[PDB]
């Protein structure tokens, strides 16, 4: 699932990332943008032989099992697949224990494109 | 301070100054650092880890 930017921020104030660990909600939104086009299903091999997977490109090494990764941790307890669905809950769930242990730093596009704008733009127009 | 570390078989040294993000795993510590503006990943056991980065460690569990 391709989420448009208002549809995508009311799933993650849903899901409880407004303020999650200090995080506004355009900072989440925003690194979405830019980690995955606010598609679901991307994925992108790393050179090290990982995987990125989802709408926040969580990485195959420590967070999911995608089978394929040596040394997977599974910290999230999931296949990566369950990264890919058009809902969200694995994703947001596999990111808060991202942050919680730190911050958002953890993400090159929230690092790249995201630290140090006005990320409450990624919010604005947007019934919440 | 470099982190001396083996990923894929092959030997990594990573500035400390280049760490974003630290976490304790077990007896390890792992790490994600800024490769030329993309995530790189590593791992040292607590007691291999120089002081430089147990001390990020430090900081980040408050």
């Amino acid at each position: 699932k391709v989420f448009g930017r208002c549809e995508l921020a009311a799933a993650m104030k849903r899901h409880g990332l407004d303020n999650y660990r200090g995080y506004s909600l355009g900072n989440w939104v925003c690194a979405a943008k830019f980690e995955s086009n606010f598609n679901t299903q991307a994925t992108n091999r790393n050179t090290d032989g990982s995987t990125d997977y989802g709408i926040l490109q969580i990485n195959s090494r420590w967070w999911c099992n995608d089978g394929r990764t040596p040394g997977s941790r599974n910290l999230c307890n999931i296949p990566c697949s369950a990264l890919l669905s058009s809902d969200i809950t694995a994703s947001v769930n596999c990111a808060k224990k991202i942050v919680s242990d730190n911050g958002m730093n953890a993400w090159v596009a929230w690092r790249n494109r995201c630290k140090g704008t006005d990320v409450q733009a990624w919010i604005r127009g947007c019934r919440l | 301070v470099k982190v001396k570390f083996f990923w894929n078989g092959e030997e990594k040294e990573v500035d400390t100054s280049k760490i974003v993000w630290v976490k304790r795993a077990g007896k390890s510590v792992l790490f994600i650092y800024d490769d030329n503006g993309k995530n790189g990943y590593g791992d040292v056991t607590e007691k291999d880890a120089p002081k430089e980065l147990l001390d990020m460690l430090a900081r980040a569990e408050r």
